[PDB]
């Protein structure tokens, strides 16, 4: 699994450094092991349609 | 490895 | 002249070594800093 750019979320999630919302929080966490598990079920499930 | 929005949330204890 | 290469793993051993200066482990514990200082908030994406 492969990740984006970090200065993605630099230059437009955290372009304003006084103010706080929905995005910014989490975009700071980190998976648990259920929750990669979790992104592979949801992966799985994309690539056999229906 | 740390960012500072997680700082609020483990110092909040 | 004081450089700073576009080298990302440079770039990241300044930004941990600055976000260790600034908030250090062992008095985050004791002295209860706060959070919201702009200096520590500004760390945030200073050297990204």
């Amino acid at each position: 699994y492969i990740a984006p750019n970090p200065r993605i979320s630099s230059i437009t999630l955290t372009q304003r450094i006084t103010t706080t919302g929905p995005f910014a929080i989490l975009t700071g966490s980190t998976p648990t092991a259920q929750q990669l598990n979790d992104v592979r079920k949801i992966y799985l499930a994309l690539m056999f349609p229906g | 490895l740390l960012s500072v929005f997680a700082l609020q949330e483990i110092m909040q204890k | 002249k004081i450089v700073v290469t576009d080298d990302a793993k440079k770039r990241y051993k300044i930004r941990l070594q600055r976000f260790r200066t600034h908030v250090p482990k062992i008095k985050v514990l004791k002295k209860l800093i706060d959070p919201n200082r702009m200096t520590v908030r500004n760390l945030e994406n200073q050297f990204v």
